[PDB]
RNA sequence: GAUGUCGGCUCAUCACAUCCUGGGGCUGAAGUAGGUCCCAAGGGUAUGGCUGUUCGCCAUUUAAAGUGGUACGCGAGCUGGGUUUAGAACGUCGUGAGACAGUUCGGUCCCUAUCUGCCGUGGGCGCUGGAGAACUGAGGGGGGCUGCUCCUAGUACGAGAGGACCGGAGUGGACGCAUCACUGGUGUUCGGGUUGUCAUGCCAAUGGCACUGCCCGGUAGCUAAAUGCGGAAGAGAUAAGUGCUGAAAGCAUCUAAGCACGAAACUUGCCCCGAGAUGAGUUCUCCCUGACCCUUUAAGGGUCCUGAAGGAACGUUGAAGACGACGACGUUGAUAGGCCGGGUGUGUAAGCGCAGCGAUGCGUUGAGCUAACCGGUACUAAUGAACCGUGAGGCUUAACCUU
RNA sequence: AAUUCCUUGUCGGGUAAGUUCCGACCUGCACGAAUGGCGUAAUGAUGGCCAGGCUGUCUCCACCCGAGACUCAGUGAAAUU
RNA sequence: CACAGGUGGUCAGGUAGAGAAUACCAAGGCGCUUGAGAGAACUCGGGUGAAGGAACUAGGCAAAAUGGUGCCGUAACUUC
RNA sequence: GUGAAGAGGGAAACAACCCAGACCGCCAGCUAAGGUCCCAAAGUCAUGGUUAAGUGGGAAACGAUGUGGGAAGGCCCAGAC
RNA sequence: AGGACCGAACCGACUAAUGUUGAAAAAUUAGCGGAUGACUUGUGGCUGGGGGUGAAAGGCCAAUCAAACCGGGAGAUAGCU
RNA sequence: CCCGGCGAGGGGAGUGAAAAAGAACCUGAAACCGUGUACGUACAAGCAGUGGGAGCACGCUUAGGCGUGUGACUGCGUACC
């Protein structure tokens, strides 16, 4: 059940014994570091907090430094937590890795961040250029009529025109594990791992499919 | 679009409320000169952490 | 778009970019001290230093290369002669930028560039 | 009266159901019985903000021990 | 990113060059097409410099006839069976276009020219 | 192939010159297919030495594209021009028993066991 | 004193009397199939051509090619094609001026958004001493579609041919999200080649400029044409409907009391935004324990002493993005630039050997040059501080504290 | 057919296929001999159709550079009311 | 208006190039002033484009679609 | 009649309806049309009949053993329906 | 040689992209056509509003033309707003 | 006499009856743009008004909701021609 925070690190086209070779994305999932671990009075639900990230920890807010001090030491400004129905671990670090991802042969790679900024590039808010009749001019890509009238529903909810990509955390839901690899902790996931290259992510397991 | 009446002077005051440009605080001294500067930045005509700056 | 890349591109097409760096590196080689915008001051570090590096030891092909990057008789004479053997005892940082303040002609962020063994100044002032 | 709202759809319109309200804490049935009994906009809101209800028969938000009342 | 750019050096095998493309060589490959496996071979000259980005591949130009047939074989996979080295030559540039419209009585190159 | 109103080269023993895409297959709401697709052709030209005549409509599959087909190593073998071997529009497999010019890798699977088995080409 | 049109493009949106899968009655329904047929807003609901075109005519995709509304949707969107648009003039008619929704030739369409909405985004304030950290779900949407064949199953039935679903499975097609290794694209911060003229005194050699002069390759990035891939087992409340037990009506009976089963929708399970949720929030971790004068005093004003934890400007700057915010982080420093080791690109750097009676090429040199990338290096530049934040922080019931 | 109430006429042909084009035909608008007719080389920035070269006009758009947008600084309108 | 608009006479230097196209250039003019930075949608110019090659559209949609000079080689029709 | 040419009460409101006719003042009473669980001023009124449908508080054709009362009547504890 | 052609300077503006509260009351970039001819065109001169002038569109008369302007009649008149 | 750049513009000092007469100078609205005080704006909204008003400065309010100026909040309520 437990969500393991990875790092986007590597991309490889690996061969398979058939006449096709496969592009794959390579995720280092090592040092998932507990410092809290919640229980079922602590916000009322039992869950496990793990930390994977990059911080010097010399010039660090004292309320944060003591959070790490009384239990497992960690780096990383942000920390992530996950509900479960399994046995909970000791709060001074557990560092559990890629091995979790062989007891299921699918993962949900969930992300942290999103890495494109706007995605007006026919990705998240899409377009078709005006197909040219009679000598079209000025507008080709600004939406023609976003509303309707005051009886269909003026301008309806759930429409974008311009803005931001969001920088939230995005699923592709239930994507395959290609391999798990001990002795250097490599996860082969087949693709669509979110964010720009070198960005952080979350990778939890598949509960749906 | 055009409008439908003349707007208010309370509006004019509202639209410029969240625009006006910021500043550092407190009249600075420096470790190496009696010169004031913009803080955490090079003294424009004197010493701040050795050397002088600026020309023309 | 700018992702997983570091460096600055100004508001010029490439033929002008070549001309402006050949103007400014000649101005550095004549005046020994410059002031310019913070984006230029970076591109001024990245233009001059790979030329200093080439220029530590005496090499006729690397002189041809420096004249390929910036066309000037002043610059290829200063490097490998005065500034080359000067910057020979280093492994980088052959110059330093000091963050001088805001422009005085109109308005843009400026940084001063000043060779790593130098600490001279001059001015234009009438007060 | 199944309290339809605009919230973005296709083919139809998406709605809250009466049925949702019971499954997500017992309050909401009781809550849109006293809401709808108060006036206009602003006064009906100044009145409204004085009600609390929660999960009911189990809720901690009662620790005060107020004046007891049967109606 | 702490394992990429290292990973370009790792895939890289001892055949990958730093040369003027246009050695003849012979590419031995499988016929995996369908549900069966034999061999087949390919000869010509390789006109492009391999190992761009992470993985090497051979872009052979055949040059026996006037037709722009470029063929791409992945160097790092087992579908490519064996790799033999033959006669020397040079093209410099990754393109050889004047032979894709007429070429013949031609097959081999054995010096890098003068 | 990637579009229609698209002439491409014969590579069959049923027409001549060029032959004409009436539509691409393998998906709707799109007037463009990917590489490795199934085309529907009308024969634009024909000659008597080839088995069929003009304006008859048949099925076809790709045998060359100068973009390449993803089938052979994981690195697309990009053969010169767009070119197509005609199929039967119900009974399947090639109706033409030859190819003009060299052999291809596009004729070495299950659907092509009548054209490689011959001695005058792809042998 | 303007509710203003056809046609094409774009961009939508809602009503379900649903194009379709899905649960189900009937049939003059054996079964398959269809007719008959109800629930259903959940979701996919095709396109190119000619023509200014509705409607037409034609080829076609996909398992598939639905109905209705919207100032006959949308010129404070687009073109300005269409009617003699305004113009001949053909065809037509009248004595003519002038006309014609038959016609052919090209042919002037405005608004930078006040309030309002829609989506993205910051400032300031309540969060109850302050600070930082995780965080619950009051609330609300998204996946949601649909063929194929293996099994299910050649079986009930029918004369015989024949003969289906749910459930497991992979896979096509639609729909949508992310991605840059693969395959292409580009890469005005990287290499080489090349016409031409001008130039480095001149030559061997080499270079500014001509759209980045032109052309091909290109790190890292981004990207679709390429890539990876969801679309879910289960549960409850149910519709239409099979009913059981049972009253109106001595009983029967979907009915009134009463209960098993009964669909993608609905409540969910799966996913995502969320304490301004004033119902003002929990829980984890840090810090502050000095004093008098005065007035209204769950309070504030003045002053000495004195304010921590933290914050912000500032600063280099990003793999974060309209700006911001958010983020690494200021010598406790690998941020960016250089620079070293490496990577990956290009195609062997001037001189020399050798070919070429020359441009130039090839061996000396797998060279040289090189950008954003990976790790090292403090080489360089990010002042020592100040300032905002204070000395343990409301009444009252209930619980505990000598209470 | 610049000419046809009906009609996107009927049939053949090119063809993604092509109301238009090209050919034949008359079920012939109100065609029809200076409102001129028939045929014709050259010519027109003149219309439609055709096959081939090429190309971002387009399938379907990606990315680079620059000027506005956006950022900082400056000057400084308007429809309207 | 320091208006991308309009406007008569005389003179005629160099290389490459079909020439007073056009790149550079002798004599000369002259920086046609928002700047400078970022690199959102998007708007406009400019670059560049896989595979197809108008498939866009009533309509090829300016150059990037054609180009120059030398040489070989040449059709129905025609008032030649 | 009312608006036009008149305030107020009631109606989710209005030009026009119903009560009604604005002298002006009154923390006065009463009654109208309209109302009386909260919104919202007054009855969850005392007593009885009936609907299971938010009908009430949205309309006709139209039908039936959907349910009750009433007088006359057939059947009707001898057995109904 | 040529009221042949391709084409600058010199003159024009068929198309296409843009401009469309512009750079500019049609101009730009680029395709395009006249340029030895019914061409391009300077100076001086001349016709004045239903009047000129027009290889004719019912075009052109001071970046305006299917009807230029002012001083008087003049407080024109309007089964009218 | 002060600030500034050779400047612009103003003050202080002194003139005068007056500069709240400082050179556009008479006294001086209203449009016009900004300061200063009092009280107000973060469960908060609409012809911005009327009715009711905590609260704050000043009036012993004769404290019994008042005068004066404002005002959390809210019942009620559609501009003028």
């Amino acid at each position: 059940m437990i969500g393991l925070v990875g790092k986007k690190v590597g991309m490889t086209r690996i061969f398979t014994e058939d006449g096709v070779s496969i592009p794959v994305t390579v995720i280092e999932v090592e040092a998932n570091r507990v410092t809290q671990v919640k229980d079922l009075a602590n916000d009322g639900y039992r869950a496990i907090q793990v930390t994977t990230g990059a911080k010097k920890a010399n010039r660090v807010t004292k309320p944060e430094a003591g959070h790490f001090a009384k239990a497992g030491v960690e780096a990383g400004r942000g920390l992530w937590e996950f509900r479960l129905a399994e046995g909970e671990e000791f709060t001074v670090g557990q560092s559990i890795s890629v091995e979790l991802f062989a007891d299921v042969k699918k993962v949900d790679v969930t992300g942290t961040s999103k890495g494109k900024g706007f995605a007006g590039t026919v990705k998240r808010w899409n377009f078709r250029t005006q197909d040219a009749t009679h000598g079209n001019s000025l507008s080709h890509r600004v939406p023609g009529s976003i509303g309707q009238n005051q009886t269909p529903g003026k301008v309806f909810k759930g429409k974008k025109m311009a803005g931001q990509m969001g920088n939230e955390r995005v699923t592709v839901q239930s994507l395959d594990v290609v391999r798990v690899d001990a002795e250097r902790n490599l996860l082969l996931v087949k693709g669509a791992v979110p964010g720009a290259t070198g960005s952080d992510l979350i990778v939890k397991p598949a509960v749906k499919a | 679009a055009v409008q439908q009446n003349k707007p208010t002077r309370s509006k004019r005051g509202m639209r410029r409320s969240h625009d006006a440009l910021t500043a550092v605080t407190s009249l600075s001294v420096d470790k190496t000169s009696g010169e004031k500067h913009l803080r955490h930045h090079i003294t424009a005509d004197g010493y701040y952490r050795g050397r002088k700056v600026i020309a023309k | 778009m700018r992702h997983r890349k570091s460096g600055r591109q100004l508001n010029r097409n490439s033929s002008h970019r070549q001309a402006m760096f050949r103007n400014m590196a000649g101005s550095l080689v004549r005046h020994e001290i410059i002031k310019t915008t913070l984006p230029k001051a970076k591109e001024l570090r990245r233009v001059v230093e790979p030329l200093i590096t080439l220029a530590k030891t005496d090499s006729v092909a690397n002189r041809r290369l420096a004249f390929a990057r910036t066309r000037d008789n002043e610059i290829v004479a200063k490097l490998f002669n005065e500034l080359g053997p000067r910057f020979a005892s280093r492994a980088g940082g052959y110059t330093r930028i000091l963050k001088c303040g805001f422009r005085a002609g109109d308005n843009a962020p400026m940084a001063y560039i000043e060779l790593v063994d130098r600490s001279e100044k001059a001015e234009a002032a009438a007060e | 009266k199944v309290y339809y709202h605009h919230t973005g759809h296709i083919g139809g319109i998406k709605q809250a159901t009466f049925e949702e309200m019971i499954a997500r804490r017992p309050e909401r049935v009781i809550e849109i019985a006293v809401k709808g009994m108060l006036p206009k906009g602003p006064l009906g809101r100044a009145m409204f903000r004085k009600l609390k209800v929660y999960a009911g028969n189990e809720h901690n938000h009662a620790a005060q021990q107020p004046q007891v009342l049967d109606i | 990113s702490n394992i990429i750019k290292q990973l370009e050096q790792e895939q890289m095998k001892q055949d990958v060059p730093s040369f003027r493309p246009g050695d003849t060589v012979e590419v031995k490959v499988w016929v995996v097409e369908g549900s069966k496996k034999r061999l087949q071979a390919f000869e010509g000259v390789v006109i492009a410099i391999r190992n761009r980005g992470l993985h090497s591949a051979f872009t052979v130009r055949k040059i026996s006839n006037g037709e722009g047939v470029e063929r791409v074989f992945q160097t790092h996979s087992p579908v490519v069976d064996s790799i033999s080295v033959k006669r020397r030559g040079a093209v410099r540039k990754a393109k050889l276009y004047y032979l894709r419209e007429r070429t013949g009585k031609a097959a081999r190159i054995k010096e890098r020219l003068n | 192939m990637i579009q229609e109103q698209t002439m491409l080269n014969v590579a069959d023993n049923s027409g001549a010159r060029r032959v004409m895409c009436i539509k691409v297959l393998g998906g709707s709401h799109r007037r463009y297919a990917g590489v490795g697709d199934i085309i529907k052709i009308t024969i634009k030209e024909a000659i008597p030495r080839g088995k069929v005549k003009k304006g008859d409509v048949l099925k076809a599959v790709v045998v060359r594209t100068k973009k390449g087909v993803r089938r052979p190593d994981g690195s697309v073998i990009r053969f010169d021009g767009n070119a197509c071997v005609l199929l039967n529009n119900n009974s399947e497999q090639p109706i033409g028993t030859r190819i003009f010019g060299p052999v291809t890798r596009e004729l070495r699977s299950e659907k092509f066991m009548k054209i490689i088995s011959l001695a005058p080409e792809v042998l």
